[PDB]
RNA sequence: AUACAUUUUUUGGCACGGACGGGAAGAGGAGACGUCGCGACCCUCGGAGUCGUUCUUGACUUGGUCGCUUGAUGUUUCUUCUUCCCGUUC
């Protein structure tokens, strides 16, 4: 489950989950959790079923431009 | 006893919804429910079948005119089931 | 005395069911409730000039069911016996 | 590994974060799922083209990542990291769709790839995870 | 017919569903048999 | 006998069964109605072998000599 | 003191008229019960007060009754 | 090759995979046409017994043969019994039998294969008799017989088929009549026991785990 | 869907539910009742205006048995 | 069986919504187990009064929304 | 608390003009005097007057009206 | 393999080459009542948490608005044709 931030925080909560569900799909199955509260804006946790599916997801998509902004991933 | 009667009894306190046979949805705090679903609500919004809304304070609703009642998902967990 | 018990003994019969709003329902009565809640299997739904929808399992409510078309070969007198 | 009725029924069918079916040389025998899944997953396979589906009204998302999709024969379509080269191979998407992903393709480095896709396919609202503007 | 044999040996009797199943199964075999035969005449 | 119905079905049939609810088994079943378009005059009717009936739909049972 | 059920039993073998939930009726009452199920002889069917047909011996289901009149 | 071939999609339960053929559903349609309810299920099969003889369906019909509802029912009645014939015997060449009946329909039936010694030669489109073959040949180009052959071509060709296919299914037709005469004289427990066994033949596999 | 004998035995299945006004409810049966009152797990209110199926996601619904026309089984468990 | 608990609503003016998209106003007097409502009469929803006190059948009642809080 | 069972009992001994409305039937109203009392709401109401609703008067005799079609009682 | 139909449930107030579709131009679809979406010279700047008791359980609490320069969608009253381009069927 990889912690990704520095996202464009204008993109809608029903919309932002649906774009993360397709983009991390290549790495593995996706379950993305995020909110719109002031602590949590621009922030997301995508939960992978397989552990190495998260590891391939973080390194290859590091700094990839998403909704205009290059997102930063963590473990 | 009816089991959907008992969960509506558990729905006291929470923010429930209620549409009539006219097609008038409600949303407010469930006060009291009975065997026949004679439900009371507070701080309730009321949508017209055309679409218009009217705020109103304290409604009593006879169960025969109920089409459905929406309960929050927190009552899914405990204790009735 | 009861036609409820007439419905309980009618089993596994490929029947037609007519609803209050006119929907013709081809179905097979596996069991019938005491309050006419007919339980069907291998159902075929047809409207009273419009298209057909086939379905597996449909449990219809009793006040909706206006008329159950009874089957073709059936002795009624032996069924009326208690 | 061919698509068959033995394959699809043992494949995982759980709701994704819509009801999803988890799944290959070429895709076939998609009647056996009986149109019960909206989002599908055909990722990490060797599908050469998206060809031969049945009539599937409920299917709205095709996750076709990490394949060799080089040709075309529905609200969201993820075709990430496939074998598309020519923009004319995208002309069969003209009949289809609000979400499209064709990143990871050799076609993406063609000149005027963004303008050729957005004009011939107007129904797209999101192309390579960027919203299509008026200008 | 009645002893259900062809040259010497009597087989075990089958029910009607397994027979008619094979009668439609040999039917799609004969359709495959004639379909291949048509193209084979159109190449040879 | 002839039976009127809620949705205008003149039901001509033979009575077999009868109860409290006026739930009825019918032999030699003849419903009379009209499925019409706006500005349409058609009398259409059919026969059914055997038919079960619900009692609330019944308005008036009438008996012809 | 005239209650509804002795009046209904009193009005047996007398002319009555029945409106539906809508077509008006006319006939001589045969017998009734507690549930207000009706039986009439010499039925005359008034379609909004217009005599359509003479039905004769009829049987009115209780749920459709709206009033009884002389 | 035959993974998805399902006999439950081709056969029904009231046929028992070609053992019987369901004709109760057509008795339901048959009552709509006759404008009475005096037809029982055995009397309707007795009406279908006219279609076994070469003369009985054609010289003493149930009705007038020019009733619209009667002609509408008999096309469906031809069509199901025709498709039932090819359904129960899938190993036979369909076009070979179909062209055979059409050859017998064109060369013999349309030339007057029904000939009687007192009235002469009968014609199905004309529903009339003819004295000699010279006056029979002289009506085939007349204006009356042009109209009936141009309006009733499909119905008579369907009526000749339902004759010839039911003669091919004579052992099936006698067997269905025995079923009704059995089922009518059942009790409640006897009929409920029978409806189980008929369903179990429908929904159990063609190969058991206990076969040799 | 298997060949079940009563409704109460087929609990926690995904049910399509019709009603008198024209609405179509899809949702998992949590509970049955004597008057066919139904508790639905994730119930989606589906309506067709006089053209295309419109969608409304409700959640946990207590549905009155008076309004229900029929119940059809939509899907498997889980 | 159980009584409709209108003991909060007692002696208060309530808009009693009835069948046919009609509305009845008036101050509450009493009730029974079938939810039939006896009330001192008010106007019918431009606006007009008929009667001194009215008695409402329980089957007619869509709802009863209180005017006083 | 004045119950509706007791309230009809007082109307019978008062013999005052009652106006009854009809259930799911707006345009027609009944105006007469309550005579009967039953365990249900069913009454006999003699010398009644049918009234067409303003969006006049019609002749009408003495009538028992079935209690399921009662909407209002006021006397 | 070992129980009953007269107000809250079910006895209901129910019923009455030829076509298609989308988009645009022109000639003789429109006015409002609410809902949420695209852009922003605007605002705004970062099932879960805690305790009591015991080796596992109980209680208490929890995007706003402006434009649309042709954004989608329901009630409620009144009164379409010709051409061009795209796709389906014969
Ligand atoms: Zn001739």
């Amino acid at each position: 489950t990889l912690y990704v931030s520095q996202l464009n925080e204008k993109i809608n909560m029903q919309r932002l989950r649906v774009n993360l569900f397709l983009l991390f799909a290549t790495f593995g199955e996706v379950l993305k959790v995020s909110m719109n509260f002031k602590k949590q804006r621009g922030q997301a946790f995508i939960t992978m079923r397989t552990i190495d599916q998260a590891s391939l997801a973080q390194i290859s998509l590091n700094g990839e431009r998403f909704f205009g902004k290059p997102l930063k991933v963590e473990f | 006893n009816g089991i959907p009667v008992k969960l509506l009894n558990e729905a006291q306190g929470h923010i429930v919804s209620l549409e009539l046979t006219t097609g008038a949805t409600y949303r407010g705090k469930l006060v009291e429910s009975e065997d026949s679903m004679n439900v009371q609500l507070r701080d309730v919004i009321a949508t017209e079948p055309q679409g218009a809304v009217t705020h109103m304070d304290q409604i009593f609703v006879r169960g025969s005119q109920i089409k459905f009642i929406v309960v929050p998902d927190l009552l899914k967990n405990a204790p009735l089931f | 005395m009861k036609l409820v018990n007439f419905l309980k003994k009618l089993r596994n019969e490929q029947v037609t069911i007519e609803l209050k709003n006119g929907t013709t329902v081809w179905g097979t009565l596996q069991s019938v409730s005491p309050q006419m809640n007919a339980i069907l299997t291998d159902v075929k739904l047809t409207l009273p000039s419009d298209n057909i929808a086939s379905l597996q399992y449909i449990n219809i409510r009793g006040n909706t069911i206006r008329q159950i078309i009874l089957p073709d070969s059936l002795n009624l007198d032996s069924l009326l016996v208690d | 590994m061919k698509f068959t009725p033995s394959i699809v029924i043992d494949a995982p069918q759980y709701y994704v974060d819509d009801l999803q079916l988890e799944t290959e040389s070429m895709p076939s025998s998609l009647k056996h799922l009986t149109k019960p899944t909206h989002i599908l997953d055909l990722t990490n396979n060797d599908l050469i083209m998206i060809p031969d589906l049945s009539r599937r009204d409920d299917i709205h998302t095709l996750l076709l990542g990490r394949n060799n999709i080089v040709e075309v024969d529905v609200q969201n379509l993820t075709l990430s990291n496939n074998s598309i080269r020519r923009f004319e191979d995208l002309q069969r998407l003209r009949r289809a769709l609000k979400n499209l992903t064709l990143i990871g393709n050799q076609v993406c480095h063609l000149a005027n790839y963004r303008e050729h896709v957005l004009r011939l396919v107007p129904h797209l609202e999101t192309l390579d995870f960027q919203n299509v503007t008026a200008e | 017919i009645a002893e259900n044999k062809i040259y010497k040996f009597k087989k075990v009797k089958r029910k009607r569903k397994q027979i008619i199943l094979q009668q439609h199964e040999i039917n799609i075999f004969l359709r495959d048999y004639q379909e291949k035969q048509q193209t084979f005449n159109k190449i040879n | 006998v002839i039976i009127s119905l809620r949705n205008n079905h003149k039901i001509i049939a033979r009575v077999k069964a009868f109860d409290r609810h006026c739930n009825m088994v019918l032999e030699n079943v003849k419903e009379l109605w009209t499925e019409k378009k706006g500005k349409n005059v058609i009398n259409r009717e059919r026969f059914i072998s055997k038919l079960f009936l619900r009692g609330d739909s019944v308005i008036v049972v009438l008996k012809t000599p | 003191p005239v209650n509804p059920k002795p009046f209904l039993k009193g009005l047996v073998n007398h002319r009555v008229g029945v409106k539906l939930k809508s077509t008006e009726y006319r006939g001589t009452l045969v017998s009734t019960d507690n549930y207000f199920n009706l039986q009439l002889n010499e039925a005359e069917e008034f379609v909004a007060g217009v005599s359509h047909g003479t039905l004769g011996e009829i049987f009115i289901r209780c749920n459709n009754v709206l009033y009884i009149r002389e | 090759r035959a993974r998805d071939l399902d006999l439950n999609e081709i056969f029904t339960r009231d046929e028992q995979y070609g053992e019987y053929m369901e004709l109760e559903q057509f008795h339901s349609l048959w009552l709509n046409v006759i404008k009475r309810g005096d037809c029982s299920l055995l009397q309707f099969l007795d009406i279908l017994e006219l279609f076994l003889d070469d003369e009985k369906y054609l010289l003493t019909p149930p009705m007038d043969r020019k009733n619209d509802r009667y002609m509408a029912f008999l096309l469906k009645l031809s069509k199901y019994v025709e498709t039932f014939f090819f359904k129960s015997y899938a190993l036979l060449d369909a076009a070979a039998v179909e062209n055979l009946i059409k050859s017998d329909f064109e060369h013999s039936y349309c030339r007057g294969s029904l000939r009687s010694e007192a009235k002469g030669i009968y014609c199905p489109f004309c529903s009339r008799w003819f004295k000699t073959s010279s006056v029979f040949e002289s009506h085939l180009v007349g204006k009356i017989h042009k109209k009936n052959e141009s309006k009733r071509r499909n119905f008579v060709y369907s009526e000749y088929k339902l004759h010839r296919y039911l003669k091919y299914l004579n052992d099936e037709f006698s067997r269905t009549r025995s079923f009704v005469e059995r089922k009518l004289a059942f009790t409640a427990n006897e009929r409920m026991a029978e409806m189980d066994i008929l369903t179990q033949k429908y929904e159990a596999p063609a190969y058991d785990s206990t076969e040799k | 869907v298997a060949h079940s004998s009563r409704l109460a035995n087929l609990i926690d299945y995904k049910l399509r539910v019709l009603t008198q006004d024209g609405r179509v409810y899809i949702g998992q049966l949590m509970a049955f009742d004597k008057h066919m009152n139904l508790v639905l797990n994730e119930c989606i209110e589906e309506r067709v205006p006089k053209i295309k199926v419109e969608k409304r996601v409700l959640g946990l619904t207590i549905l009155r048995g008076e309004q229900i026309l029929s119940t059809v089984v939509e899907d498997k468990p889980l | 069986v159980s009584t409709p608990e209108l003991k909060k609503y007692m002696d208060k003016k309530i808009l009693l919504n009835i069948n046919g998209s009609r509305k009845v106003a008036g101050i509450l007097r009493g009730y029974d187990i079938f939810l039939n409502v006896v009330l001192d009469d008010a106007m019918e929803i431009n606006n007009h009064q008929l009667g001194l006190q009215t008695v409402i059948r329980g089957n007619s009642i869509i709802s009863l929304e209180a005017l006083d809080a | 608390m004045v119950p509706p069972i007791n309230c009809i009992f007082n109307f019978l001994q008062q013999q005052t003009p009652v106006t009854i409305w009809l259930f799911e039937q707006i345009g027609i109203r009944i105006k007469g005097k309550i005579v009967g009392f039953d365990e249900f709401m069913n009454v006999v109401i003699d010398e009644a007057v049918e009234i067409p609703v303003n969006s006049k008067g019609t002749p009408l005799g003495k009538i028992l009206l079935k209690g399921d079609n009662i909407t209002l009682i006021t006397s």
